[PDB]
């Protein structure tokens, strides 16, 4: 049951392009690149904190600190300046500068990683990045930009974007963040679509790698407002 | 305790304890009527994490 009621496929642009061009020059041309169960080319938009942020055709499994500093030629003030890349658009986890250094750029490798791959946006931030107004601004996005239906996104989503913008400032208690957590676990898997999994994703991404940064914040909020 | 020494005197003789230290009149040693404010303390379940109800 798809468009009025009849069977359908919706599929993606670039997975509806490139099958012309496995039916002409092959099926094993297009298996032998990435790995495998990763197989073929893939796009690639690197954006962000980068010298040249730019829309590329790159191999599957490429490295991720040999794709910025290729085609995008690296971080602004180096690689020494990264410090954190959501590696597939918005609804990824984000990844640290410790796990950029080995990671490849295909699907199972970032599950691996406890990302994903998703769209292949390759979102860089370095050193001179509050992290926190950013993901408190992706999660403005996905309040802004969620259709209201059920309960869990609705409600929950709103409710992250709440106690992110108190985030931001410091505006809170560090037992907030395992309670955050706690309701991204109840946004996670309990939604209709996977809008509530990539508004729950980034927000587990961000308290798992950057948890202390997010506890000086709000400890030096307490000292400065008491 | 405003009984007079030689009152208070026949009437330890007569109880035989010493009455004055052990008095069934209440005086100012007692609690004040007017307390300050107090603060309760919440119980374990008061808290934001590892909180949920079917555990
Ligand atoms: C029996 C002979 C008379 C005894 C007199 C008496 O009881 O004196 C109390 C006096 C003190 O008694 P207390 O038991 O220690 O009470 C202390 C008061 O509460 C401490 O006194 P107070 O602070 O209560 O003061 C107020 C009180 C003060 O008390 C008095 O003025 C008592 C007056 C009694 C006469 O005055 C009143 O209440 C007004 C008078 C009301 C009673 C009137 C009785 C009339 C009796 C004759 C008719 O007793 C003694 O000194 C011992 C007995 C003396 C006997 C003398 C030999 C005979
Ligand atoms: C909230 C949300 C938004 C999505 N937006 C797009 C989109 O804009 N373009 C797209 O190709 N897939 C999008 N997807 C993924 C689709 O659900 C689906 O995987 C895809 O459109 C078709 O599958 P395919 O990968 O075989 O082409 C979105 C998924 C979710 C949950
Ligand atoms: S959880 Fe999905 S179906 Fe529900 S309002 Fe959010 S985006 Fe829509």
């Amino acid at each position: 049951v798809g468009v009025f009621g009849c069977p359908t496929t919706v599929a993606n642009v670039e997975t509806v392009a490139v099958s012309p061009t496995i039916c002409r020059r092959g099926g094993a041309w297009f298996a032998s690149f990435g790995r495998e169960r990763n197989s073929g080319t893939k796009l690639f938009n690197i954006s962000g904190h980068v010298n040249n942020p730019c829309t590329v055709e790159e191999e599957m499994s490429v490295p991720l600190k040999e794709l910025i500093e290729k085609h995008a030629g690296g971080v602004t003030g180096g690689w020494d300046n990264l410090l954190a890349v959501i590696p597939g658009g918005s609804s990824t986890p984000l990844i640290p500068k410790s796990v950029c250094e080995t990671v490849l750029m295909d699907f199972d490798a970032l599950i691996q990683a406890q990302t994903g791959l998703g769209t292949a946006a390759v979102i860089v931030m370095d050193r001179s990045t509050d992290i926190v107004k950013a993901i408190a601004r992706l999660i403005e996005f996905y309040k802004h930009e969620s259709c209201g239906q059920c309960t869990p996104c609705r409600e929950g989503v709103d409710w992250m974007n709440k106690v992110m913008a108190r985030f931001v400032r410091g505006d809170a208690r560090p037992a907030e963040i395992d309670s955050l957590w706690e309701i991204s676990k109840q946004i996670e898997g309990h939604t209709i679509c996977a809008l509530g999994d990539g508004a729950a994703w980034p927000v587990q991404g961000l308290i798992r790698h950057f948890r202390p940064e997010l506890e000086e914040r709000m400890q030096r909020f307490a000292q400065q407002h008491q | 305790a405003s009984a007079t020494r030689l009152i208070q005197g026949l009437r330890n003789w007569a109880s035989g304890r010493d009455l004055q230290a052990k008095l069934q009149l209440r005086y100012q040693e007692i609690s004040k009527r007017t307390q300050p404010p107090p603060k309760l303390p919440v119980g374990p379940s008061h808290r934001l994490s590892n909180n949920y109800y079917c555990a």
